[PDB]
C-alpha cells in the first residue's frame, strides 16, 4: 500500500465504517472547540471588566447607577436586576430576613443556570475522549480477526501477503488516538475555564448579596433607633 | 476547577495484537 | 463469514456470544424506552415552567396550574406547598411553615430524580462486565486451542488459526456490547441531572411564591 | 493435556495455590450474596409496609398508637422512639426550635447508622471484584514463566511439550475472571438496593420530623393564643 | 537456572524497575503493620469511651465521668472544648451564640482527627493505582530489548528471545505483587477510617446534645422560678 | 449509589500481552 | 541496532516528533513540580507559624495586634482585615447576626479563592498525565504501520529487516509511559497538599469567626444588661 489516503479506500466494510465514524467524531470535536472558545473569551472578558467596575460599589443604588449601561446580555446586570426586583416585589413586607433569604435563593439559582448553560457541550467531548480508543480497538480487533480468517482459509505463509491486512487493522486505532487526543486536551481546557468563570460569577453575585444585606441592615437601624 | 481527565488510560492492546500476528508467521516460515 | 463462526465455537464461547448479544439487545431496548419517556417529560415540564413564570402569588399559581393534568410534576409540587399551608392552619410560626414546606419539596424533587433513574443499574452493570465476559471468552478460546494442539500434537501453527479467530470474535462482541452501554449510561446520567435541576427550579419558584405571600400577609395583618 | 482435573494436578505449585485461593474467593462471594439477599428482602418489605401504614398518621401521638405493635426490631419504631425520647428529655424547656434541632440531629444520626450497618459487607465484594483478575493473572504469569524456565534447557526439538504447561496459566486467568464477574454484578445489585432502602428510611425519618414539628408549633400557638 | 538467575541477567533499567517496585512493596507492608496496630488501639479506646458516655444525662455528669480518661482521649478533647467554650463565653447572655460556636469548634476538631487518621493512605493509593504502569514500562522495555536482540543477529530462535521474555515476565510479575496488596490494604483502611470517623461523630453529637439541652433547661429555669 | 459503571483497562491490558508472550515463545517452537 | 540514545534520531519524522514532544512534556512536568513544591513548602510553613501565634488571642483586637506585623502577603492578615472591614463598613447597624453572616460569607469566599489561586499548573499536570501515553501509542502504531507498509512494498519475508522499526516503536511507547507516570503521581500529591493547606486556612478563618462572635456577643450582653 501507500498511505492512509489510499489505505482507507480498499480497507473493508466494517473497518471503513469505523474509520468514518471516528472522522466524524473528530470533526464535531473541532467545531465544538472553535465555537465554545470564541464565546468563552468574549463572555469572560466582559464579566471581568464589569466586576472591576463594580468593585467600587458601596450601596445597591450606586451599583445600579454604575451598571445602568452594561448592555442587555450582561450577567452582572441580570444579577443586579434579581436583587432590585426582589426588593420591588417584597415592597410592603417588614421581614428583612425574609427579603435576604429570598434574594440569596434567586441568585443561587441564577448562577447555577449560567454555569449549566456555559458547560452545555462538554458531554460530547467527555464521551469521545473517553471511548474513541475502544472504538479504535474494536476496529483493529476486527481487522486482525479477518487476518486470521485469511491465514486459515487458503492456508499461506510469508507475511508479505498479510501485511496490508495488518496495516488496515492498525490504521483504525491510529485514527482512534488522533480523534481522542484533542478531545481530552479541549475538555480539560474548558473544564478549567468553566471553573474560573463560575468562580468569578459567584464573586459578583456575592458582591450583590453583601450590598443588599448591608443596605437593609443600615436602613432598618437608622430608621428605628432615632 | 473542573472534573478534569487525570487518568492515564492506555488501551494499546491493538499493539500487542499486531505484534502477535507478526510472530505467528515469523518463525514457522 | 462472521455468521459461520458463531457455531464453530464449541460451548463456552458460544454461550458467551449469546450472552453478550442478549445484553446488547436489552441495552438498546432500554435506550429507546427511556429516551422517549425523557423527551416527553422534559417537554411537558418546560412548557409548565415557562407557563408558571408569570405568576405573582400562590393563588394565581394554582389558578394557572389548575389544569395541568394529573401526572404534572409542577402540580405535585404546588399541591404539596398548599397541603402544608392547609395542615398547618391554626399555627402562627410562618418560619416553621416555610421550613416544613421546603423540606417536603426537596424530598419530592429527589424522589422524582430517583424514580427517573430506573434501569441505569442495568446499563452500568453491562458497561462494566461486558468487556470482561468477552475477554473470558477469548482466554477460554485460546486455552482450548492450545489444548487441542497437544492431543493430536499438530506442530504446525497454521491450522489452529480458526481457534484464535473465534477467541478474537468473542472479544469484539464484548466491545460491541460494552461501549453503547457506557455511552448511553453517561447520556442518561447527564440528562437526568439536567431535568432534575429544571425541576429544582420549579420547586424554587413555588417556595419563593409561598414565602412572599406569607410575609406580605403577616405584615399587612400586623400593621393595619 | 487433560480437561479439568488433570489440568489442576498439572498446575504445579503456585498456579495451584492461586487457583485454590480464587475458588475460595468465589465461594465466599456467593455466600455473601445468598446470605445478604434474604436479609435485604425481608427488611425492605417490612419497612415498606410500615411506611405505608404510617402515612395515615396526622400527629405524633397517632403515629405512636399505630406503630405501637411493630415488634422490637422495627426501624420506624426506633425512629418514633428517638422523637418521643427527645420530647421527654427536654421536659421543662420552652424552646421548640431547640427541640426540633436536637430531634433532627438524632434522627439523621440513626438513619446514617442504619445505612452503614446495611452496607456492612460490600467491602469484600468491592475488593474481590477489583483484584481478582490480577490474582488470576499473577498465577498466569508465574505458570508461563515456569514453563519457559522448564524449557530453558536446550530442547532442540519440535514435539510441543509446552502446550500443557502453557495451557494452565491461561486457566488461572479464566478462573480469575470467573471469580471477578459475579463479584461486580453483585456489588452493583447491592449498591442499588442499599440506595433505595436508605431513601425509604429517609422518607420515614422526614415523616416523623414533620409530624413532631407541626405538633410543637400547633401546641405553642394554641397555648399562647 | 531459576528465577534468581533470571533477575541476575536482566537489563539495567529492568533491574531499576524491579528494585523500585520491591521497595514500594516493603513500604506498603511497613505502613500496613503500623497503621493496623494504631487503628486497633484507637478504636478500642474510643468504643469503650462511647459505651461509657451512653449514660451521661448531663454535661456536668459527663465531665465527672470522663475526668480520668487519660489525655489522648478524643472523647475528652471534645468534652473539654465544649466546656472551654461555655467558659470563654461567660457574661454572654445569648445561648444560640454559645451553641453555634461550640458546634463549629467540634465539627472543626472531628475533621482534624479524621485527617490525621488518614495519613499514609495517599501513598497506598498512589502505589496501588500506579504500579501496573511501572510494570508495563518494564514489560515494554523487555519486549523492545528482545527485538533489538533479534535484529542484532539475523535469526529468530528461542535463544535470541529468551532475555526479552524473561524481562517481560519478571517485571510485570513484580508489578502485580506490588499492586495487589496495595489495593487490598488501601480498601481495608478506607473502610476502617470511615467507621472510626462515624464513631467520633457520634460522640461529638452526644456532646452537642448534652450541652444544648442543658443550656435550654437552665435558661428556662432561670426565666421561670 | 456507588455502582461500577465504567470499563476498566488495567486487567484488560495485562492479559492480552501475556497472550502475546505465549505466542512469542511457542511460535519459534515450530522452527 | 545501537542503543537507546543512538536510536532516537534515526526514526521516522512522526516517531521523532512524538519522542521530542514527550521529552518536552516531561521537562515541563519536572519544572512545574520543583517550582510549586518550593512554593507550597514556604506557604505552609509561614501559615503554620502564624496560626501558632494567633492560637493565643482572646479578642479580635488582640488578634489584630498580634498580626500587626505578619507582613503584606499574610493570608492570616488578609482574613483579619476582612473581618475588621465588614465590622467597620457596617458601622451604624444593630444586627450583630447580620454582621456575623456577612463576615462568614466573605471569609469563606476568600478561603476558597486562595485555594484556587494555589492550584494553578495542575491543569498542565493532568492534561500531560492523561494524553502522554496516547501520544506514545500514536508514535508506536505509526512506527509499526510504516514498518509493515515498507515490508509489503519491498516484499521481504524476513524479520531482521523489520525488527528495528518495531524496536523504535516500542521505544516511543516506553517514553510515553515515562512522561505519563510522574505527572500523575505529582498531580495526586498536589491535590492532597492543596486539600491539607485549605483545611489549615479553614481553621484560621474559623478562629477569626469565633473571636468576632465572642466579641460581639459579650459587647451586647455587657451594654444591654448591666
Ligand atoms: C500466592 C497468592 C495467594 C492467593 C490468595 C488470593 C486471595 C484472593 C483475593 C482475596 C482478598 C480478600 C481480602 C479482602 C479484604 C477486604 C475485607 C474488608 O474490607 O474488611 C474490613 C471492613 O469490611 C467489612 O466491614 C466487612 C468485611 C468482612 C468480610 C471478610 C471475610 C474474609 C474472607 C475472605 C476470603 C478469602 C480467602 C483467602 C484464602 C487464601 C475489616 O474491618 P473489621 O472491622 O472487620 O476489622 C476486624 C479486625 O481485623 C479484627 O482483628
Ligand atoms: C463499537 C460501537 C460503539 C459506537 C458508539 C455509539 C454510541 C451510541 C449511543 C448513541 C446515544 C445518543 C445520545 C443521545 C443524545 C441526546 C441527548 C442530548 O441531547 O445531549 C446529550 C449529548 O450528546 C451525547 O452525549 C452524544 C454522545 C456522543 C456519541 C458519539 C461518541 C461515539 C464515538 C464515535 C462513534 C463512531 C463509531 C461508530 C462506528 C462503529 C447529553 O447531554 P450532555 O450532558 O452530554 O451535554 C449537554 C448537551 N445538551
Ligand atoms: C524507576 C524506579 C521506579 C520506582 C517505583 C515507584 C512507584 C511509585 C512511586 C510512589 C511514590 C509515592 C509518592 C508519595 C506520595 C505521598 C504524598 C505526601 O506524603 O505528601 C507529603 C510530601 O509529598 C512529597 O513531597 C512526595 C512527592 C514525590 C513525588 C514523586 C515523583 C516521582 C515519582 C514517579 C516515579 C515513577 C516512575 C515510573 C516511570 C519511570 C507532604 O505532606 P506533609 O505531611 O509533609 O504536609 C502536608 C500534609 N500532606
Ligand atoms: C526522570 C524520569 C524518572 C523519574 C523517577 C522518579 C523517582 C522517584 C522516586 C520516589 C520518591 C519517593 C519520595 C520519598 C518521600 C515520601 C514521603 C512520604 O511518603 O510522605 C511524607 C513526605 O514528607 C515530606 O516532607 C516530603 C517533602 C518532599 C520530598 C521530596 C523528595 C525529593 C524528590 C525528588 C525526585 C526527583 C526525581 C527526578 C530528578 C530529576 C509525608 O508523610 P506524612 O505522614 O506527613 O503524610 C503522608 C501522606 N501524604
Amino acid at each position: 500500500d501507500l498511505s492512509v489516503w489510499g489505505m482507507y479506500q480498499h480497507a473493508d466494510i466494517v473497518v471503513k465504517c469505523v474509520m468514518i465514524g471516528l472522522i466524524l467524531a473528530s470533526v464535531v470535536t473541532w467545531a465544538i472547540f472553535f465555537s465554545k472558545s470564541v464565546e468563552f473569551f468574549n463572555q469572560k472578558r466582559r464579566l471581568k471588566r464589569e466586576q472591576q467596575l463594580l468593585a467600587e460599589a458601596r450601596s445597591l443604588n450606586q451599583a445600579n447607577d454604575i451598571a445602568a449601561d452594561f448592555g442587555s446580555k450582561s450577567l452582572s446586570l441580570h444579577l443586579l436586576n434579581e436583587a432590585q426586583n426582589e426588593l420591588e416585589l417584597s415592597e410592603g413586607s417588614d421581614d428583612n430576613e425574609g427579603i435576604k433569604e429570598r434574594t440569596s435563593f434567586r441568585l443561587e439559582r441564577r448562577v447555577a443556570a449560567v454555569g449549566r448553560q456555559m458547560g452545555r457541550g462538554n458531554g460530547y467531548l467527555a464521551t469521545i475522549g473517553a471511548i474513541s480508543p475502544f472504538v479504535g480497538l474494536f476496529g483493529t480487533v476486527w481487522g486482525i480477526m479477518n487476518s486470521f480468517i485469511g491465514i486459515a482459509q487458503t492456508q499461506t505463509t510469508n507475511l508479505a501477503v498479510v501485511a496490508p491486512g495488518i496495516a488496515e487493522a492498525l490504521l483504525a486505532t491510529a485514527i482512534g488516538l488522533v480523534a481522542a487526543i484533542p478531545a481530552v486536551v479541549i475538555y480539560n481546557v474548558f473544564a478549567r475555564q468553566i471553573g474560573g468563570f463560575k468562580a468569578m460569577l459567584g464573586d459578583v453575585a456575592a458582591q450583590v448579596l453583601l450590598l443588599q444585606s448591608r443596605d437593609l441592615d443600615l436602613e432598618a437601624s437608622a430608621a428605628a433607633h432615632p | 476547577n473542573g472534573e478534569m481527565h487525570d487518568i492515564n488510560v492506555t488501551p494499546f492492546i491493538d499493539v500487542m495484537l499486531v505484534l502477535l500476528i507478526i510472530f505467528m508467521v515469523a518463525a514457522p516460515l
